[PDB]
């Protein structure tokens, strides 16, 4: 009986142009 | 003008709440926004609460929340007013009710307003 907080983690993305 | 409607939960009573914490976090941000280092100018805060208790106390001290206005439980002389708000000389009214009045139907509803008014206060 307890509430959570989110912490993200990115991910990688590249892109060309 | 930023109005915080129910403001009676508003992100807490501070230092309270056992399924929730994020009043430790929350709080504070709102508290030094207002009458903080640098103050805001032109902008009021209105907020509207069901459990005055139940907001924190270092919001509701002068400087934040600086005027504070209490509405009663409407009286007699007040119901009358209320009454009088909805009961307009515009709703379609009985002819059998305008007999005893001679079709003055201002008269009639305010002596219908006063015995509404004497039925629910008795």
């Amino acid at each position: 009986g307890s509430m959570a907080q989110e912490q993200t983690k990115r991910g990688g993305g590249g892109g060309d142009d | 003008i930023v109005f915080f409607d129910e403001m009676d939960s508003i992100f807490r009573t501070r230092g309270t709440g056992v399924s929730s914490d994020v009043e430790t976090t929350v709080v504070p941000q709102l508290l030094s926004e207002i009458d903080g280092v640098e103050g805001l100018e032109n902008v009021i805060v209105i907020g509207a609460s069901n459990r005055e208790d139940m907001i924190d106390p270092a919001i509701l001290r002068p400087g934040r929340l600086d005027v504070k206005i209490k509405i009663e439980r409407p009286d007699a002389e007040a119901a009358q007013d209320i009454y009088s708000k909805y009961l307009t000389e515009f709703l379609p009214v009985h002819a059998d009710d305008l007999a005893e009045f001679d079709g003055d139907r201002s008269a009639c509803i305010k002596a219908m307003i006063e015995k509404v008014v004497d039925r629910m206060y008795a």
